[PDB]
């Protein structure tokens, strides 16, 4: 139908805007970060994919939990999650931050921030590389490619 | 047996350091709510301090006594400085956790605790 | 022995001085700063193009987890629990039995890839070469659950890299 | 001091735990209306709250009655 | 030449001993025990309220001058009446040496703030009353370092679980972070290593 | 019961409760409310989902790891419906839009889609079916909406004759509509009545208070084969209800009466948008209907649930409504709107 292929190509459109455009939160708690840092660096350059940090979680799209979460900071992290505006993704890097890792029968690390945050992608490693931690943003990228949101509208 | 004492020496002048920190949680508890938008009363604040208090009346050693009010000083200037959140100050009101059995024959049905 | 990082004092004379207050006027480092900088724009960058092409790796590298086999065809794990009990972040749940054969085998074997901490430890516990980690990192998933390996998962695993982890054991088995 | 008295008063009927039917000027607040430390310490906190001054911790322990409360605030205006 | 033995230092040993004795003839009323561990360590076990005379002592002497605070700390011991035992590090650069003081308190006794004689004590008895439940009597700020507001506990204890009684999650009905009780998919299995032959004749115990 | 489906634990986020749950629109306000007990009781919940999964997002956190399992499904799919309803021993049906769009009627939302949900449940064998109505379902109602509710309703029963039909007065919550669409009103200067909200009784019920009464219907095994009335404590006049509303909100009331064809009239207008409408002509008699009052029905204290009255958490829904000035306002300092007992 016409108006069928209008929002899918409209909804094409903007998934590759979105896609293409990723401003990760300036935001790391642990020894991932640093492997978040070798990302940045030269040698796998993520500016080159449209991934660039912002420091305000307002101008970001995705949170990158990189590190442990802890009982004291899981307020912190819940506020910023929900201080970033729609649409937003969350990607949990390294066992800390996907269960518990090192620290997970302990009385003060949150067993996965996914009891805090919904969570898009999980990134194994301890800590993952950078070239792993870059194969979880791309395969980011192609779970945003997918979605149908126009697709959904008109057929509701 | 002599013990060195933390404070108060005997009972009377813990009981004054109780009735002090008492009144300085007392007239703190509109400010909470104000500060950290509490969707509770007053009243309700007022009614948990005093539970909270109430909860160690069984205590008949000095020492315990000043401890315990060292620890609701420490507590009470994290709410005084906003140190805390909201989610610890709605922590000390389990609002989320499901009302426990107290019959023998409810704790019998649910499992096999004692 | 010491050294002095910074206590050096400038001269007095008229030369130096001019030279001084040029520096100052005429921003005599900060177009050196700038010089740096341009020489490090013709430069060629550091970059690869990934995924088309791959930062290098070891033979001794520690990625996914996999179970392996003889060349028979049985499993080299043998239902020890020498990597369950050497796990530091206890990722790793072992129940076993007699198989029909009588064979000493494992029934479950777990390993909580969100728990592991990737040290190591229970590959150079084995002492049958069962249990390795193999060389792939990107795994990633998009839930939690899929990240709870189990004895199929890692024997799926293992047959799916066999060929590479047997070559990278063959290179540093040496070494160990 | 028939001001102080009447709002001694309309502050103790305020208070939840006071009965105003048993409430009178020489009611004893531990035996006669049956209360502990701290209903009197909210008591005199309340009482600070109509009159403005500082009630001390050693002074508010001997404000065990309605008269005694009139009478301190008397003697210190 | 025993080379997967560690070699010994009977100079240093000695030195160590004299010096022991030396600042137990000049502290006998707070001094209770003087040791030198085989690999040249030396440890004074004293007083409890002789805590601020020995450090200062041990910081400002000619002969002993300890000014750097290594580390302050303490171990459970639920064994001892006084189960926690504070240790104190100094480090002393004059001489190039270092020194352990040692002294013991238990749950309701109070042990003398040195922030007086160093300024790291702030912070390292904070962090002993946060995981101990150790009280400082003059101590600036005596409050929580590590834990989390509202922590109920100190969890360095031997006597607290690993896992402690609540834990966190965000629930959507309340639109907050909210604490529950401990519960947990998999329990920590707890594993017996001990083996139940005498390892060091050496440390042998008298049957008593 | 099988092996597998005995209670363990505690009642934790890590324990059983044996309760294995097909939530349909369960992507929603009442949907998550539900989701978020049974996650917290540590229960299997099953959500057909329709939407974009982005849209299903809020709902993974409120379980343990698998115990929350998303299916697609299409309502017009009575194979999709089986897949989604085969492995639960209770199924909850909270499907329905306030609105009409070209796909779906009041019809098909609220009398096929639940008939075909109650019908192939009972094939599947599901031990329990808890259907949720609305109070004032009646079938001669000028609402389609609520016409279509009584159909639904005696349709479900047909259906499934061992279900729990629940009937809710008016949710109030976070992300209710009730107080949100009376309090944005603000922006088309005054507040529209129809006989200046002077001839309309109204009782809401809690958000919180019908998702726990959801629950516990399911636990109460004498509750199989009934019809519940959700409702409040304290009933009251429209006029006041909206005049408390814009007092929590601390916005300046302006009431004006507008005859029911003007109203009607303008619902007309704003129902053409493609996208949510803010209002509707249904929505406006809806809004203009007086709840029901149905004393042989049983209800929350029935079901064990003390009703909370809408004094206690309405500021938890209005102060977002508040401007600055009034953010920091707190709970106590208005007085409670006249009720109508
Ligand atoms: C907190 O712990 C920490 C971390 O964390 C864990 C860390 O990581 C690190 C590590 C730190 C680093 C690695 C440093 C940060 C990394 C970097 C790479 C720093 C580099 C910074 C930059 C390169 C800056 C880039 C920043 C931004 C925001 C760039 C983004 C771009 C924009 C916002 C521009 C968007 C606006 C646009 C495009 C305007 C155009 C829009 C229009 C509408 C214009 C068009 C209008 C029209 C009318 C055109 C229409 C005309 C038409 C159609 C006709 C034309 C004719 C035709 C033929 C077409 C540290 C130290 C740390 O301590
Ligand atoms: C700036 C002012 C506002 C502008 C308003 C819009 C103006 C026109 C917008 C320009 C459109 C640019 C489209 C870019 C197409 C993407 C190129 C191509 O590579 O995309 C492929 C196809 O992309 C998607 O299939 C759809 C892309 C968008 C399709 C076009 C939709 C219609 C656009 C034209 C209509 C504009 C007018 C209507 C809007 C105003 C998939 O690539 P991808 O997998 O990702 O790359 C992975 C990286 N690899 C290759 C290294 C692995
Ligand atoms: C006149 C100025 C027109 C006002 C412009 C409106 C700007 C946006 C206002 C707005 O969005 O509120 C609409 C609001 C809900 O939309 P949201 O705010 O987006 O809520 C979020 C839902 N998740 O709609 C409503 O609730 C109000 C509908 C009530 C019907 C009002 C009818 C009266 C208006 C015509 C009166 C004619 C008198 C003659
Ligand atoms: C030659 C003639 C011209 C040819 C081209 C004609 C069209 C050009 C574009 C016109 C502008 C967009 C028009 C509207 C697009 C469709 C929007 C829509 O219907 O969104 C509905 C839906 C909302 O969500 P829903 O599915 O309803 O579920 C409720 C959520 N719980 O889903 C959403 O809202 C999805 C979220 C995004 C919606 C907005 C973006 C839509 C696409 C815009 C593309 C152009 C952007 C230009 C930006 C400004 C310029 C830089
Ligand atoms: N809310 C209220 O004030 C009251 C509500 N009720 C009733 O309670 C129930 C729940 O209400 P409520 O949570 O507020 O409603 P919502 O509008 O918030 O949620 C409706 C849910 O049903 C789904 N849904 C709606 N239409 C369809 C469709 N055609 N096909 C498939 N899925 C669909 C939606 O999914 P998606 O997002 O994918 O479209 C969503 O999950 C409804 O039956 C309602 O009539 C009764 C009394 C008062
Ligand atoms: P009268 O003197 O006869 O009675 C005095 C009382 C009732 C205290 C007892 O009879 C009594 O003297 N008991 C002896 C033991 C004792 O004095 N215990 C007091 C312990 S101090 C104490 O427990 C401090 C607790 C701190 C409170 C924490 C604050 C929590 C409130 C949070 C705010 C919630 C909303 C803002
Ligand atoms: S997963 Fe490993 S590397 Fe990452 S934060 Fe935890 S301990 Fe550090
Ligand atoms: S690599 Fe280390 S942490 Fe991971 S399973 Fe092996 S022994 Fe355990
Ligand atoms: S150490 Fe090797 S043989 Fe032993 S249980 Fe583990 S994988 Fe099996």
């Amino acid at each position: 139908s016409r108006g069928e292929y209008v929002v899918a190509k409209l909804d094409d459109l903007v998934n590759w805007a979105r896609r293409s455009s990723l401003w990760p939160m300036t935001f790391g708690l642990a020894c991932c970060a640093v492997e978040m840092m070798h990302m940045a660096a030269p040698r796998y350059d993520m500016d080159r994919f449209g991934v660039v940090f912002r420091a305000s979680p307002r101008q970001s799209d995705v949170m990158i939990v990189a590190g442990t979460l802890t009982n004291k900071m899981a307020p912190a992290l819940r506020k910023v999650y929900d201080q970033m505006p729609e649409p937003r993704y969350v990607v949990s890097m390294g066992s800390c931050a996907n269960g518990g890792g090192y620290y997970h029968y302990s009385y003060s690390v949150v067993r996965g921030c996914d009891r805090i945050v919904p969570v898009d992608i999980y990134v194994p490693g301890c800590p993952p590389t950078a070239e792993a931690l870059l194969y979880g943003i791309l395969q980011l990228q192609r779970k945003i490619k997918r979605e149908k949101r126009l697709r959904i509208w008109y057929r509701r | 047996t002599s013990v060195k004492p933390i404070f108060s020496r005997d009972m009377n002048e813990a009981k004054r350091r109780v009735r002090e920190l008492y009144r300085a949680w007392y007239r703190e508890v509109p400010n909470t709510v104000h500060l950290f938008q509490l969707d509770i009363s007053v009243k309700q604040g007022r009614d948990k301090v005093r539970e909270m208090f109430m909860k160690n009346a069984h205590v008949t050693d000095p020492r315990v006594v000043d401890l315990l009010v060292i620890k609701g000083k420490m507590e009470l200037e994290e709410t005084i400085n906003v140190w805390k959140q909201r989610t610890h100050i709605m922590r000390f009101f389990h609002e989320t956790e499901a009302p426990r059995p107290t019959d023998f024959l409810s704790k019998f049905y649910v499992g096999h605790d004692p | 022995t010491y050294k002095f990082v910074n206590m050096r004092e400038p001269s007095m004379d008229m030369k130096s001085v001019t030279d001084r207050a040029a520096q100052t006027l005429l921003w005599t480092e900060l177009v050196r700063g700038l010089g740096m900088t341009l020489s490090y724009l013709f430069r060629e960058p550091a970059t690869i193009n990934y995924p088309f092409e791959k930062g290098p790796l070891s033979p001794r590298f520690r990625g996914e987890h996999a179970l392996r086999r003889y060349p028979s065809g049985e499993e080299r794990c043998i239902a020890c629990k020498l990597c369950e009990a050497v796990c530091p972040a206890q990722a790793i749940t072992i129940e076993a039995e007699p198989r029909a054969d009588g064979s000493r085998r494992t029934t479950r074997y777990d390993i909580d890839m969100t728990k592991c901490i990737y040290c190591g430890f229970c590959q150079e516990a084995c002492p049958v070469d069962a249990i390795v980690e193999g060389p792939n990192f990107e795994f990633s998933t998009e839930t939690h659950e899929e990240l709870l390996y189990n004895k199929e998962k890692l024997l799926n695993n293992g047959d799916k890299w066999e060929a590479e982890i047997a070559a990278n054991i063959q290179a540093d088995y040496l070494y160990r | 001091l028939e001001a102080i008295k009447d709002r001694v008063l309309y502050v103790l009927k305020l208070y939840d735990k006071i009965d105003p039917e048993k409430l009178s000027v020489n009611s004893h607040f531990m035996k006669d209306l049956g209360l502990d430390s701290l209903d009197q310490v909210e008591i005199i906190m309340a009482m600070e709250d109509e009159f403005g001054f500082e009630i001390p911790d050693i002074d508010a322990e001997k404000l065990m009655c309605p008269q005694e409360i009139v009478d301190y605030i008397a003697d210190k205006k | 030449t025993r080379p997967t033995i560690r070699p010994r230092n009977d100079v240093v040993h000695k030195q160590l001993s004299a010096f022991g004795q030396y600042v137990a003839e000049i502290l006998p009323k707070y001094v209770q025990q003087v040791q030198v561990s085989c690999f040249n360590e030396l440890e004074i076990f004293i007083h409890p309220d002789g805590v601020i005379p020995v450090l200062t002592f041990l910081r400002d002497h000619t002969n002993a001058q300890f000014k750097s605070l290594a580390d302050l700390t303490a171990v459970d011991v639920p064994t001892r009446q006084n189960r926690f035992e504070i240790v104190y590090n100094l480090l002393s650069l004059r001489f190039n040496s270092r020194i352990r003081v040692k002294t013991y308190t238990d749950e309701l006794t109070p042990i003398e703030s040195s922030v007086t004689v160093y300024k790291a004590a702030n912070w390292y008895e904070r962090e002993i009353w946060d995981m101990f439940g150790v009280f400082f009597a003059n101590h600036p700020d005596l409050r929580r370092i590590l834990t989390d507001y509202g922590f109920e506990g100190h969890p360095f204890r031997k006597d607290f679980p690993l896992s402690g009684y609540v834990e966190l999650r965000y629930d959507d009905e309340v639109k907050r972070v909210v604490a529950e009780p401990v519960e947990l998919a998999q329990e920590f299995r707890k594993f017996d290593l001990n083996s139940p032959w005498e390892a060091f004749p050496a440390y042998r115990q008298p049957p008593e | 019961l099988h092996h597998a489906l005995i209670p363990h634990g505690k009642g934790g986020r890590s324990s059983v409760s044996g309760i294995v749950a097909t939530v349909f629109g369960a992507t929603g306000f009442l949907g998550r409310y539900v989701v978020n007990h049974l996650g917290r009781m540590g229960s299997q919940v099953i959500v057909p989902y329709r939407c974009e999964p982005y849209d299903t997002m809020h709902l993974r956190p409120m379980g343990d790891l698998g115990q929350i399992i998303f299916m697609e499904w299409n309502g017009k799919d009575k194979d999709s419906i089986r897949k989604v309803v085969e492995h639960s021993n209770v199924v909850i049906n909270l499907v329905g839009r306030e609105w009409e769009t070209k796909n779906f009627d009041f019809e098909d939302v609220f009398v096929k889609i639940p008939h075909a949900i109650a019908q192939v449940s009972k094939e599947a064998g599901v031990e329990k079916l808890i259907h949720i109505s609305h109070l004032n379902a009646d079938i001669k109602s000028p609402s389609r909406y609520l016409r279509s509710k009584a159909v639904g309703e005696k349709e479900v029963r047909a259906a499934f004759p061992e279900a729990t039909i629940i009937k809710p007065s008016d949710i109030f919550g976070r992300e209710d509509r009730f107080l949100n669409y009376f309090a944005s009103m603000r922006w088309f200067g005054g507040v529209p009545l129809i006989s200046l909200g002077k001839e309309t009784v109204k009782q809401p019920v809690y958000i919180v208070d019908v998702s726990k009464g959801i629950i516990n219907a399911i636990k109460d095994p004498d509750a199989k084969g009934k019809t519940f009335a959700f409702v409040g404590p304290n009933r009251y006049l429209l006029f006041d209800l909206v005049q408390y509303i814009f007092a929590v909100a601390y916005r300046p009331f302006l009431p004006y009466p507008l005859p029911h064809f003007a109203y009607r009239w303008v619902g007309r207008l704003f129902e053409v948008s493609p996208f949510e409408p803010w209002t509707t002509r249904d929505k406006v008699e809806r809004v203009h209907m007086s709840d029901m009052t149905l004393p042989h029905l049983p209800g929350l204290e029935d079901l064990g649930i003390q009703a909370t009255p809408l004094e206690l958490k309405a500021i938890e829904v209005l102060r977002r409504h508040r401007t600055y000035r009034w953010l920091t306002s707190e709970m106590e300092d208005v007085k409670p709107a006249k009720t109508v007992n």
